[PDB]
């Protein structure tokens, strides 16, 4: 019965959710980068 | 489509947002447009991709 207490501990499951998040949002905001370019859309150009 | 020089492409569905009378579009975070407001019937509308 006391475990119940103890929990109303499960941060390696977070870490895990958090890991993938920084991961695809990363990945997304690198799309904003002109790597020495004109422009960083592939149309305008 | 393209609302006022925002060029891209998508559907169009009715929103549930609320912009300050003075923005024109929103983004959601990680910085990508998700809503606009039509420039002549000045309603807000979400962007599915
Ligand atoms: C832009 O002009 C259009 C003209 O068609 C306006 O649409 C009319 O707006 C009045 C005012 O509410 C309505 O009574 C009419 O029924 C509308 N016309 C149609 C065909 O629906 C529109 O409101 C104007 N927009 C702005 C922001 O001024």
């Amino acid at each position: 019965g006391k475990i119940q207490d103890s929990l109303s501990a499960l941060g390696k499951l977070q870490d895990v959710v958090n890991h993938n998040a920084q991961a695809l949002n990363t990945l997304v905001k690198q799309l904003s980068s002109k790597f020495g370019a004109i422009s960083s859309v592939l149309n305008d150009i | 489509f393209n609302f006022n020089g925002l060029t891209g492409t998508g559907v169009l569905t009715e929103s549930n947002k609320k912009f300050l009378p003075f923005q024109q579009f929103g983004r959601d975070i990680a910085d990508t447009t998700d809503a606009v407001r039509d420039p002549q019937t000045l309603e807000i509308l979400d962007i599915t991709p």
